[PDB]
């Protein structure tokens, strides 16, 4: 949105139902995950990617 | 009497004697492992074999 122009409400609000991709958030599938269960209790696991 | 390193009176007791001080510090890793809830506590002892 221009920021001249409108808010960032009420440009939303031309469209509150509407949904964006993003990519700059991920969410990772790996079967360790699924069948190992230690690895469904990480909390703030610093890890590179 | 197979032994000639006797330098003081206590090491012929039958409870030993501890010359060095032992620093033992314990911290708990998590991730790894297989326990039961609850408190533990961890001790320790010299033992000649």
């Amino acid at each position: 949105y221009n920021p001249s122009t409108t808010n960032a409400k009420d440009f939303v609000d031309g469209s509150p139902s509407e949904f964006l991709v993003d990519e700059n958030i991920v969410t990772m599938h790996s079967p360790d995950v699924e069948f190992d269960d230690r690895l469904q209790n990480i909390t703030n696991g610093k890890f590179k990617l | 009497i197979t032994k000639d390193d006797y330098n003081n009176a206590d090491d012929f007791d039958f409870v030993g004697t501890i010359h060095t001080s032992s620093k033992i510090e314990v911290s708990k890793v998590n991730g790894s492992g297989a326990f039961g809830q609850g408190v533990i506590q961890y001790a320790f002892t010299y033992y000649n074999k």
